[PDB]
């Protein structure tokens, strides 16, 4: 799919993911949810290759459920982004590989932080105050350059990603129809319905 | 553009203390096959200046024609054509030079490599390199084809640089080029056993040998030689 | 396209005097677009420390490979690897891939704790080893740390006069270099203590 | 290269050029191509020298097998065993070989196998790039039933001018002479073949 | 490369930055990736460096010539075009050339016109072009307004460019800035990437994702 | 790469030039193309570094078990056929060009090696891309029944000439003596005709020169007691 | 096909003095793996107290400086004997290069000399005739090996002042033509170390109100 | 560039163009004018390749102002399109083809009779009660092949535009910025702001 | 094809098959390749059927309007004309040459144009693609200065031989004899030179 946007604020960490899903020259669906819960406290997003990207983001999440069970206990964010990085390493040298890129929220209740992770289809992983996959980092990094603190509540995260997305529906010529945005901190993941 | 279809190989050559020598075999080839066994690829113009020529021979008859009218068109009007104002090997060479280059710039090229050898007015040693490309440059030893990576070498361990011309007489020089000569048929697959040499000296003139020979060849180690690796017999 | 220079970096690796210096730059790019400037390509398994430029997935996960190897060596030998054979293992781990290898330019630096000599070492992607006395040079702007290696370096620099030059053919190759940069480490080393010092350089 | 075998009263011959080549240069002047793979079953060898050589090397392999079993075996016996590797794989080689060999049952015999694994049993077989140049001289000048002294300058004269016309044949001609008295290796030297 | 140009109520900032490159390597950080048509036009250089240099040079030949012969300024609108039709005869040959041409008449005001190698000529008040103009554009979109003072602009367009400097591996150097009113351009500095971004980032407090 | 073999009297010698290239980069001043597949077997290799060095320590490994197998000293041939059989296999692919040369019980022997598994015997022999130069000087200057003293002469000149003529050549000349009946000697930096001349200038730095944002301390030593 | 098309190595250097000029390069020239000469000069003085050399293409490289000197030799007759200044020699290549902007001489071009002030000059030049006055430019082969040292050791890129740590740069005093050439000889002897297309010889045409004088210097030959 | 409509209703023909201008990764305008006055009850809509579009609108706007001083007159709108496909015709067998496509909405003075034309790069020409180029057919005709009369006021037809756009809007993957649109009548040439 | 022209004593013997093949189909099997530019100089064709006939005819249009001027041409100026179109025209033909006449200063001289459009001055020459398989069998058998009956049958065998191994080659063999006599053609049917 399209654009995928993620920033880390002081006490959370903040997914944002267009909605249009495109099919040549028609847009199919204008309320595509691009993320997958993989436990309470860790999120998802992702945009790749049509059918890949559901397909390795529900195989991530299984995956991640069955360790869950088995051990009953979840796995910090750093843990799960290792895991995602080495299937995706793994699958680039594949027959077909996973043309799959992710953005790993979490919020890790044992050191009590935030963490956000961005890792590109190769298993390219780096850890990150605020990231973005394909052109969307094009539009918005220099925003984020300019006004983001390590000390941002989640109410300045969302007005800085609001003014990301302002300059994104001006300047990019594609209409991604909108994002959903989704925080996950302490309490777990919620949605913000009104954006 | 095209592609060389009867070909000559190496053009080498060398200066010495008094001048410069320069030699090519008498080989034409098409493609693989050896076809014409009696083809003069070195071309004197005047008395001062021999013209040494590698690949394409229908393009060499051109340039053979050319050097030819430009020696007929140099005596149009011209007291000492035979004297003060005959032509150089400087001359000839900045000449030809200018045709191969234009000619890569339309980009039809004269399909070739061409070494000029001669001896000026003052008694200088002129030797200069040009080919298909108007590529130009000079050196105490030149070669083309084979022999720039064979010849060369050889000829190099008897004149390294500059102040190593004077130290070389002209039996010294010759020696090494027909050693040079024996080298490139064992060696190059496109050669041929008979070749033509030329001295151009500032005392002695111009000394053109034709039928030349490569002789003292080894080939009496072959007998002991036998399979690939573990044959006896 | 070259699996190469699509995320660039640079490392390079110097002796000294009873001493050996490792640097390398911080950037992580995805072609013209730089991602992260706190990406390390320098690693160290005991006292042997190993650099790698190229593809970064393949950084990570020669990283984690040779990490996995180094622990089960010290368990079974019961003593840490050496920088000799720390070597040969790298090279031994890029040639089984020979046909379908790892993008890297991984280079090798420390002393050997038995003898006390400086080691440093380089590879191609697929094994071949470069055991210079001098230096050892990889990544994007290789040819230009070969011109500042070539004309910088003099022997038997001691660690503080050695960080200075290696410093200054980091930086001075990293700016000539669109994909390097964005910051830069520097590694002293001598027999039983290392220093870390992270320079500062133009971000752009 | 310049390959050649014929039949003769006394037993068969074989013949070759020591020329080989990448793209030009010679890379050896003086190479055997004139290999053996049983006592009295030689062959001659164009194309890829690694081909040929692989080929030739499991050839005496099966032939020193099957002779540690079965006794002595037949030249037909070895073409069949080249003509097996050549034909299954064809789209993986370049080979062109003439077998020769000497039995006291069969006496001379020749065969060639070509590019595509066929076999030809023929009185005499020229192969290599320089072959072509002496298609007419050969048919011209082969008989049947000649003696070795013939036989041996039929050999010279056709392979001398393979080698004057060919630029990827030259060197010194070799030869190998198989009849009931033994094994005789003779070589020609340049300064011989060239006037004729 | 990062060049940009806006109108604004004190006329035209012109910013541009000074990175040359032939694939990965630098092969220049002193461009002038500004041209100085006359004391009143300003042309930028994106794309081919010797294709926009020749023909913007040529261009102040052609304007010289127009007020030689037409005792008047020549036109923002009347410049552009001269250099758009000049291009569009080459199309298709391989020119490589994305450039703002701006100036300021009395009968136009301040005015930039885009001109590009496929014939392309647009009016407009914000321009960005280059390898990094997606990261110049974010800056100047979000603090653009028209009721700028002359120093504040100048600063907004150093600002986007060092955003660029940063983010595009293509881009940096320094930055040349330009300030365009009805009397003619005036220069205002070049500017190191390497002082200006640690001075930026301790008086402003952005780019805390770098250490210093 | 510059690499020759030269057959003597009672023996044989092989040679290299020391230098590796990256396109036209130098990588490497000083490299060793000499090999030791065993004690008195010795190749040169030219191509592919890695496979050079990969080839021969992997047959040089099975035979030295063989060596151990057999009770028997390993000889040439099988080093010979051995190399040709695992190139040939990997038609091509693997490329390593090899001079193969060594004494054993049966005498002395020298072989080449190309990368699709074809062998050749000869008394002298070049390979690499200053091939060609050090071949003309061999052509030259060879001669049957050469001593000891005139084959390494006659060697390192073949090697001079590729360094000297052949741009993918240079630096030094290593040389490896095989004679019969005697150790091998292996003569590294045989010649060293390309020392680089002392530098107009130091470049050594004044102290400080360097700007630092941080400094630490690396933990290089084990969890400690206590 | 026919490529026309070449590459015959070398490499050169251009550095600006305060009251001088120097442009080096290698005498070397070379066709893939074989050397074609060890002594080809490549920097020439075309008159006017102008030198040049144009890298890359060796028959593309004599043609543009053939061209060149014949235009300064013109600029002398269509303009009463005035001399050329650098500026306006370099303006004149630029348009010597574009004019073949769609087959473009396949060449670096650099010139050196003075300026109307007296002061030292350098040039630069890409094929199809970008230029831009600079202090310090190499171009060809080596270029990349060159050119990083060249910001260190001339513009004391990177260098500050000790005790102060990165806060005073290093302050940027004027080179002498004793110092430049040290610069130069050393620039040239690393790069002919680590790049096999640098050797054989570096000739270095100094630039002065006084004049154009020479200098040779001995590199090594493998 | 993008999307160019044209409906002739009852007494006018009204052209909508798309305001967008993208150079490949941006959107570089948002307020762009793709239409040409040939004649005071002439327009001239269209799109195609970059710099051939506005080189070819107002080489034919030159041509007609010409001949309208040169006869004191002002041609019909078939005799413009003719003009305007021989030209075009000329054109694909060029040395290099101008790849325009356009609409002409006139109001024919004579006949009292509002004309719309459709010309592509090719030379086809037709005339149409409504017509489109490039892919906004695909969406449009369907609307207008229901809603369509051929006695429809201004207003009428303006209200089934804005379905158009609307339906555009809604399924077309890249953002056009909305329609500038013109109505061209018996009075001449006037532009709707607000839309 | 197969072509050849040989001098002898009296003068010059042009020599020919008669096959014209598209592909693998026999177009025509009793072809003329001998043509005729002047009364006493002829020429061999081979190579592109359409291009050899076109530069004929632009010969003999040259050599029928240089006779009307300066009276008789010599062979050599026969040659240097096809030279000229052929060297000139280089990229957009596919024609090999020989070019052969008698002089009564000069007598019997052979002239050969390859594809380049060099010129080469020979004793005898060969052409065509016949003629690869015979370079070995008229090195051997050419001699210098032989009778009209000899070169006939030196012609005939080797052209017997080209026929036999190339298939681009057959039918019959024409000749045409140039001497101070004047112009005989001669033909020779399969059953004659198939039994040689
Ligand atoms: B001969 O030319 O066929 C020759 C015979 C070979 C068995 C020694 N072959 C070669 O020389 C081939 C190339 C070739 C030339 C002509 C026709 C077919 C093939 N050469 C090699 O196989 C070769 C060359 N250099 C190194 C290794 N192998
Ligand atoms: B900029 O990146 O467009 C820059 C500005 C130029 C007009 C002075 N262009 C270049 O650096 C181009 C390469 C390029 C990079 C990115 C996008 C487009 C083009 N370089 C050159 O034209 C060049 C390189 N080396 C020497 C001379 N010119
Ligand atoms: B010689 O020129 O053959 C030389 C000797 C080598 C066997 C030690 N070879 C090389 O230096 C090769 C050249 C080459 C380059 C690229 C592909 C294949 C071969 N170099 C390397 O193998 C090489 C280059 N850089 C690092 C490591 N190895
Ligand atoms: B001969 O084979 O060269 C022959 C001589 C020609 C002058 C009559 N040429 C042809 O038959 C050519 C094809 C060809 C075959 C072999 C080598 C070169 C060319 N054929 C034709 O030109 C031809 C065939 N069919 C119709 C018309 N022309
Ligand atoms: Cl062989
Ligand atoms: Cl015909
Ligand atoms: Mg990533
Ligand atoms: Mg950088
Ligand atoms: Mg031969
Ligand atoms: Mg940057
Ligand atoms: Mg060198």
């Amino acid at each position: 799919m399209d654009i995928i946007l993620g920033i880390r604020v002081q006490d959370s960490v903040i997914l944002a993911s267009s909605k249009a899903v495109t099919r040549g020259i028609s847009v199919l669906k204008d309320s595509d949810d691009k993320t997958r819960q993989l436990s309470p406290h860790t999120l998802m997003s992702f945009a790749g290759e049509a059918g890949d990207t559901v397909q390795f983001a529900e195989y991530i999440q299984a995956n991640i459920q069955l360790y869950s069970i088995r051990e009953d206990y979840e796995l910090s964010p750093q843990a799960v982004s290792s895991f995602v990085r080495q299937e995706l390493a793994k699958s680039i040298r594949s027959r077909r590989p996973y043309q799959v890129n992710v953005l790993i929220g979490g919020y890790d209740k044992k050191k009590n932080k935030p963490e956000l992770y961005q890792i590109d289809y190769l298993g390219t992983k780096v850890e990150l105050p605020y990231g973005a996959h394909g052109y969307s980092g094009f539009y918005t990094f220099s925003l984020l350059d300019h006004h983001y603190r390590p000390d941002m509540t989640t109410e300045e995260g969302l007005d800085l990603l609001k003014l990301c997305v302002q300059e994104l529906e001006k300047r990019m010529p594609m209409d991604f129809k909108g994002v959903i945005v989704k925080i996950v901190d302490k309490d777990g993941i919620r949605q913000v319905d009104d954006f | 553009t095209q592609q060389p279809i009867v070909t000559g190989t190496s053009v080498i050559s060398m200066k010495y203390d008094n001048g410069v020598i320069i030699a090519a075999d008498n080989l034409g080839s098409y493609g693989s096959l050896l076809r014409f066994n009696g083809v003069e690829r070195l071309i004197p113009v005047g008395d001062n200046t021999v013209v040494g020529i590698s690949g394409d021979i229908s393009d060499m008859q051109h340039i053979e024609r050319l050097l030819k009218d430009l020696v007929t068109e140099n005596a149009y009007d011209n007291p000492l054509a035979d004297a003060e104002e005959a032509l150089e090997p400087s001359y000839i060479f900045e000449y030809l030079a200018t045709v191969m280059y234009q000619r890569r710039s339309k980009m039809n090229p004269l399909w070739n490599a061409i070494i000029v050898a001669g001896v000026q007015s003052n008694g200088d040693q002129f030797l200069r390199y040009v080919n298909l490309l108007g590529v130009t440059y000079s050196s105490p030893t030149l070669a083309t084809g084979f022999g720039a990576h064979m010849a060369n070498p050889l000829l190099r361990k008897v004149v390294d640089r500059e102040s190593d011309i004077p130290k070389t007489t002209v039996q010294v020089a010759e020696e090494a080029i027909v050693n040079a000569m024996r080298v490139l048929y064992y060696r190059d697959a496109r050669s041929s056993r008979n070749f033509s040499l030329a001295i151009i000296d500032k005392n002695t003139g111009l000394t053109f040998k034709k039928n030349l020979q490569v002789e003292n060849m080894k080939w009496d180690f072959a007998k002991d030689i036998k399979g690939y690796g573990t044959q006896k017999i | 396209s070259d699996p190469s220079s699509i995320n660039g970096g640079i490392v390079v690796a110097m002796t000294g005097k009873d001493c050996v210096a490792i640097a390398c730059d911080l950037r992580l790019g995805s072609q013209s677009l730089g991602v992260s400037n706190k990406f390390e390509k320098i690693f160290h398994y005991g006292h042997v420390f190993l650099g790698i430029t190229g593809l970064a997935t393949d950084v990570t996960t020669l990283n984690e490979m040779f990490r996995y190897k180094t622990n089960l060596y010290k368990l079974k030998e019961e003593r840490a690897i050496e920088p000799e054979t720390f070597t040969q293992l790298v090279s031994s781990s890029l040639y089984e891939r020979r046909f379908g290898p790892y993008f890297v330019g991984p280079v090798v630096a420390g002393i050997n704790s038995k003898s006390g000599k400086p080691f440093i070492a380089g590879f191609d992607l697929i094994g071949c080893i470069d055991e210079a006395k001098d230096f050892i040079v990889s990544g994007t702007a290789s040819d230009q740390l070969f011109g500042m290696c070539e004309s910088l370096y003099e022997p038997n620099l001691e660690p503080e006069d050695l960080f200075e030059t290696i410093s200054q053919a980091l930086l001075n190759a990293a700016d000539r270099d669109a994909l390097s940069g964005w910051g830069a480490v520097v590694y002293i080393i001598k027999k039983d203590e290392v220093v870390k010092r992270y320079l500062k350089m133009r971000q752009d | 290269t310049s390959i050649m075998a014929v039949t003769f009263k006394d037993g068969v011959i074989l013949g070759a050029d020591s020329r080989t080549t990448t793209g030009a240069y010679i890379a050896n002047r003086v190479t055997d191509k004139l290999t053996r793979v049983h006592d009295k079953i030689w062959c001659c060898r164009s194309g890829s020298a690694a081909d040929t050589q692989a080929i030739a090397d499991i050839v005496q392999y099966h032939l020193e097998l099957y002779t540690s079993q079965y006794g002595t075996p037949s030249t037909e016996t070895a073409a069949s065993v080249f003509k097996e590797l050549c034909y299954e794989n064809k789209d993986n080689l370049t080979a062109g070989i003439i077998v020769a060999g000497y039995d006291d049952k069969n006496k001379g015999e020749v065969y060639t196998i070509p590019l595509g694994g066929s076999v030809h049993k023929l009185p005499y077989a020229i192969a290599g790039s320089g072959s072509t140049f002496i298609y007419g001289y050969c048919d011209k000048n082969f008989r049947e039933n000649m003696s070795k002294e013939e036989t041996v300058d039929f050999i010279k004269h056709s392979l001398s001018q393979a080698i004057k016309w060919d630029g990827s044949s030259g060197g010194v001609i070799r030869m190998v002479v198989l009849t009931a008295a033994g094994v005789e290796r003779l070589i020609f030297y340049p300064d011989e073949y060239e006037q004729l | 490369t990062t060049t940009l140009a806006f109108r604004f109520q004190g006329g035209i900032i012109v910013a541009v930055d000074s990175r040359a490159t032939a694939g990965n390597w630098v092969a220049s950080q002193t461009v002038k990736k500004v041209i100085e048509i006359n004391p009143f036009l300003l042309g930028t250089m994106a794309g081919g460096t010797a294709d926009c240099q020749f023909w913007e040079t040529w261009l102040g030949s052609q304007c010289r010539l127009h007020e030689l012969r037409e005792k008047e300024r020549i036109s923002v609108a009347a410049a552009s075009k001269i250099l758009s039709n000049l291009v569009y005869q080459y199309k298709g040959a391989g020119l490589s050339m994305g450039t703002m041409i701006c100036g300021y008449t009395r009968k136009e005001g301040p005015t930039i016109y885009y001109v590009d190698s496929d014939g392309t000529r647009l009016k407009g008040d914000i321009f960005c072009v280059g390898s990094g103009q997606t990261f110049a554009y974010g800056v100047l979109d979000s603090n653009y307004k028209w009721d700028l003072s002359v120093e504040d602009a100048l600063y907004l367009g150093k600002r986007s460019i060092l955003a660029a400097a940063h983010r595009d591996a293509y881009s940096g150097g320094s930055v040349n800035l330009y300030h365009v009113t009805e009397d003619g351009w005036i220069y205002h500095g070049n500017h190191d990437v390497g002082e200006l971004f640690w001075k930026v980032k301790e008086e402003e407090g952005s780019f805390n994702n770098v250490i210093g | 790469t510059t690499i020759v073999g030269v057959k003597f009297n009672n023996g044989v010698v092989i040679a290299a030039d020391t230098r590796s290239t990256q396109g036209p980069i130098v990588a490497d001043k000083n490299c060793a193309k000499l090999h030791r597949i065993s004690p008195k077997i010795w190749c040169a290799g030219a191509g592919t570094a890695a496979d050079t060095e990969a080839v021969t320590q992997l047959i040089g490994s099975n035979i030295e078990l063989h060596s151990l197998y057999t009770s028997r000293e390993p000889r040439v041939v099988s080093a010979l056929q051995m190399l040709k059989q695992h190139l040939f296999k990997y038609q091509g692919h693997i490329g390593a060009y090899l001079i193969v040369a060594g004494v054993d019980p049966t005498g002395s022997h020298l072989f080449s090696i190309h990368a699709h598994g074809s062998t050749d015997v000869g008394y002298y022999l070049s390979l690499g891309s200053g091939s060609l130069a050090a071949m003309a000087v061999l052509e030259s200057h060879w001669k049957q029944d050469l001593t000891k003293e005139e084959a390494i002469k006659l060697a390192s000149d073949a090697i001079q000439a590729g360094i000297w003529n052949d741009l993918g050549s240079g630096s030094n000349v290593d040389v490896c003596v095989m004679e019969i009946g005697k150790d091998a000697e292996y003569l590294r930096n045989y010649l060293t005709p390309n020392v680089r001349e002392e530098k107009q200038k130091s470049y050594k730095f004044p102290r400080g020169t360097t700007a630092v944002l941080k400094e630490s301390i690396v933990n290089i030593c084990d969890i400690q007691e206590e | 096909q026919f490529n026309p098309y070449g590459d015959n190595g070398g490499t050169i250097l251009g550095i600006a003095g305060e009251d001088f000029a120097v442009l080096a390069g290698d005498t070397r020239n070379i066709t893939d793996y074989s050397i074609n000469s060890r002594y080809e000069p490549k920097v020439f003085d075309c008159g006017d107290n102008i030198v040049m050399s144009a890298n890359g293409f060796a028959a593309d490289g004599d043609a543009l400086v053939k061209r060149f000197k014949n235009s300064v030799k013109w600029y002398h007759f269509d303009h009463n004997d005035k001399k050329l200044s650098i500026n306006s020699a370099a303006r004149n290549i630029q348009h010597l290069l574009y004019g073949k902007r769609f087959f473009p001489y396949y060449v670096h071009t650099i010139i050196a000399g003075l300026d109307e002030d007296g002061k030292g000059a350098v040039y630069s030049f890409d094929p199809v005739g970008s230029y831009e006055r600079e202090q310090c430019r190499a171009g060809g082969a080596a270029a990349s090996l060159i050119m990083p040292f060249l910001d260190n050791q001339v513009n004391f890129k990177n260098q500050y002042e000790p005790g102060t740590n990165g806060k005073v740069k290093k302050p940027l005093k004027y080179l002498s033509v004793e110092e430049v050439i040290k610069l130069v000889r050393d620039s040239f002897t690393s790069a002919t170390e680590r790049h096999i297309q640098v050797g054989d010889g570096l000739e270095i045409l100094i630039v002065t109100k006084d004049g154009v004088r020479k200098e040779f210097y001995e590199l090594k030959r493998d």
